[PDB]
């Protein structure tokens, strides 16, 4: 989801 | 105590382009990720685009290809290019940044697209 990208580590 | 300053918004004609700007402020520390969410009137808030410090970026499906997010040369500053704007893009646009493990949200800036065009 969008939030999975947001929270993910770089 | 990070402060977000959003600029560039306003009331625009369908089919025109608009660039939003967001500068995260009050930190010497680079963000991990930074981006934009938007809230159409009466609807839930949804992510629009995000970019990580590496330059890796992510777009929601509803805007993918139509919007473009990028890092400004300035510390903790990103741009949203909004091209070919349509009335369905009308929304409060919110900047968000994650710095040292904490999320911070901007107050939001209105982008309103009338159906009238040039």
């Amino acid at each position: 989801s969008f939030e999975d990208f947001w929270k993910g580590e770089d | 105590e990070v402060q977000l300053v959003e600029s560039g918004g306003g009331l625009v004609q369908a089919g025109e382009s608009l660039r939003l700007s967001c500068a995260a402020s009050g930190s010497t520390f680079d963000f991990k990720v930074m981006g934009w969410y938007r809230q159409p009137p009466g609807k839930q808030r949804e992510g629009v685009a995000a970019i990580r410090l590496s330059g890796n970026m992510h777009y929601a499906e509803s805007v993918k290809g139509r919007f473009a997010i990028s890092k400004a040369n300035a510390k903790n500053t990103v741009y949203l290019q909004m091209n070919s704007l349509r009335p369905e893009d009308t929304a409060v646009y919110y900047c968000k940044v994650n710095i040292r493990g904490q999320d911070y949200w901007g107050q939001g800036t209105q982008v309103t697209v009338s159906s009238v065009s040039s």
